RNA sequence: UUUAUACUAACAC
RNA sequence: AUUCUCUCUUUGCCUUUUGGCUUAGAUCAAGUGUAGUAUCUGUA
């Protein structure tokens, strides 16, 4: 029967779709044949889209281009991009652990430890309620915002 | 709140001819320019089309209808609906002719295509002359497709009578399909036909064809069972001892016990003994103690006979 | 422009069988969107 | 606030548009405002 | 005579 | 024994999902007041 001619796209899109957001794709029963076909007929998507955002940010580096529909359209593909990109150094940092190590954190806390020791320094407390410099302190901060 | 939210919605929502000949023409001509839109709109998708036909048959009938189906039937040769639907309104105003060609062209067209095979003979039963129908079947057999096209075949010639086209009917199928069951579907002719002389020479040809890789365990007692109809001894026992012989480990057992049912009908206990010890002895025993348990089974077998 | 020269003999080598668990292995579920749902269409949360 | 009667329109709304449109939401919510509308979402 | 809705809207601040 | 219709139980078949593609294509609910017209509600 071919009642799914028409209906496979549908997914393929969706696939898609999937792909620029990061989330995954998982598909209760379809056949595994089928799976493929659109995990295939996206990855090229994906070059050809991946592409073309190297090559427009390689004619406004330089200058060519204008009027914002490029200079709007190749600052989200980055902006994807560079999410996805973000979305791995973060996962891959739990499963991959802590790169520090340690002895190394040691030194370095040690070593801090050693030069405000140094310094005779006071450590910052918190807010007392009665306090001369607060009022000013928050007009700053509104005044900033 | 949350189901009650979408129902509401619902129940909502739910709550809220011609006279004259020349006052028809006008309502019969829009509906042709609705029809003919959704053509342009839509080359192909026969639904437009098959209604569109149905449409004018009702209304008129001839050129309108019996174009609109040749006009799609250019769209889509191959769309077996449209076909089947284009026939039917045909016969439902009852000109067999003008279809018998149409469906010919079918049949040439598509050969594989069973659905118009069976429904081509159909049409000719209910027309009448039974010639029509063998010339028209045997046609089906140059393209030799299965034994539901022979055996719709031989069940023409059973219905009527004229049983010797039906016998030869038969011995072409066996040629074309020589396999095994074809062979036994035969012998079922000459049952009802009444020759035992005729059958047997029958099965004396099954085992010409076939040869030793090519015939089954089955096919020696659907010989048997015969032999009980017509209760000769002398075939039975004969029979048995030499169809055993082809088969050892393959198909033994099932042999075996058919022959000791013979032997329960017709001192003479002597391959009781051989069938139950062959069987014991056939019995699969891996291991040391289930081989030493058949070995006290076979000895035993062996120690009274 | 005019209808097309009538069309030839088919002659397919002959239709394989099929089966009732290869004809469902095929099963396509309809797919259904995280964004575009146009229309109305409304689908429980459980089938998402 | 966020009463019964939001929720419940709510769990209708994301049946009918999906999770990913969030503002088509806090239009018919009226007094919500979508990063609301979505966050009381993912928490509850 | 009062209340709501839309149309007046080819309005005005 | 066959055929047709009605009722119940169990099982099968679908229409592509409302045409496609982009930067989720894109942004965010302060409007109010008066005048006229139309509809609806009550006062043997």
């Amino acid at each position: 029967r071919q009642g799914k001619s028409k209906t496979i796209l549908q997914h393929l899109s969706e696939a898609w779709r999937c792909w620029k957001a990061n989330i995954p794709w998982k598909v209760p029963g379809l056949p595994a044949p089928i799976e493929n076909m659109i995990l295939r007929y996206v990855k090229s998507k994906a070059d050809w889209w991946t592409s073309v955002a190297h090559f427009n940010r390689e004619r406004i580096r330089r200058g060519a281009t204008v009027d914002k529909t490029v200079a709007k359209k190749n600052l989200g593909r980055l902006t994807r991009l560079w999410l996805k990109a973000e979305q791995e150094r973060q996962h891959n940092y739990l499963k991959d652990g802590p790169y520090v190590t340690a002895d190394e954190a040691v030194a370095i806390y040690t070593t801090f430890v050693h030069w405000l020791e140094s310094r005779r320094f006071q450590p910052i407390p918190f807010p007392p309620l009665s306090y001369k410099h607060d009022t000013k302190l928050l007009v700053l901060a509104l005044e900033r915002l | 709140x949350x189901x009650x939210x979408x129902x509401x919605x619902x129940x909502x929502x739910x709550x809220x001819n011609i006279t004259d000949l020349e006052e028809l023409q006008e309502f019969q001509g829009r509906k042709r320019k609705e029809f003919e839109d959704a053509i342009r709109r839509n080359r192909l998708a026969m639904g437009h089309w098959m209604r569109y036909g149905q449409w004018e048959l009702d209304q008129k009938e001839f050129a309108r209808a019996r174009s609109v189906f040749e006009r799609a039937l250019d769209v889509d040769s191959t769309y077996i609906p449209l076909w089947l639907k284009y026939i039917e309104c045909e016969m439902k105003n009852r000109n067999i002719n003008h279809a018998r060609n149409l469906f010919d062209r079918a049949v040439t067209q598509l050969p594989r295509v069973d659905k118009l095979w069976y429904k081509y003979v159909y049409m000719e039963e209910m027309l009448g002359n039974i010639t029509g129908c063998r010339q028209v079947f045997e046609r089906w057999l140059k393209w030799e497709p299965d034994e539901n096209c022979w055996m719709s075949y031989i069940r023409m010639e059973r219905r009527y009578h004229e049983n010797e086209r039906a016998r030869g009917i038969y011995e072409r199928f066996v040629v074309v399909h020589p396999e095994v069951t074809n062979w036994l579907r035969w012998a079922r002719f000459e049952e009802e036909c009444g020759n035992a002389a005729n059958v047997r020479q029958v099965y004396l040809a099954a085992i010409d064809a076939l040869g030793q890789e090519f015939l089954n365990e089955r096919f020696f007692i659907a010989f048997a069972k015969f032999e009980i109809r017509q209760k000769e001894y002398e075939r039975a026992r004969t029979i048995f001892k030499y169809a055993i012989d082809f088969m050892p480990r393959s198909k033994s057992m099932e042999l075996y016990k058919e022959y000791t049912h013979f032997e329960k009908q017709f001192x003479x206990x002597x391959x009781x003994x051989x069938x139950x010890x062959x069987x014991x002895x056939x019995x699969x025993x891996x291991x040391x103690x289930x081989x030493x348990x058949x070995x006290x089974x076979x000895x035993x077998x062996x120690x009274x006979x | 422009r005019g209808p097309p020269s009538p069309p030839p003999p088919v002659l397919h080598s002959p239709p394989r069988k099929v089966s009732a668990q290869e004809q469902q292995d095929w099963q396509i579920p309809p797919s259904i969107s995280n964004w575009k749902n146009p229309k109305g269409y409304t689908i429980p949360l459980d089938k998402r | 606030a966020w009463k019964n009667t939001e929720d419940e329109i709510l769990k209708a709304a994301v049946s009918k548009y999906g999770k990913n449109q969030w503002a088509r939401i806090s239009s018919l919510l009226v007094r919500k405002t979508p990063k609301q509308c979505k966050a009381r979402w993912y928490e509850w």
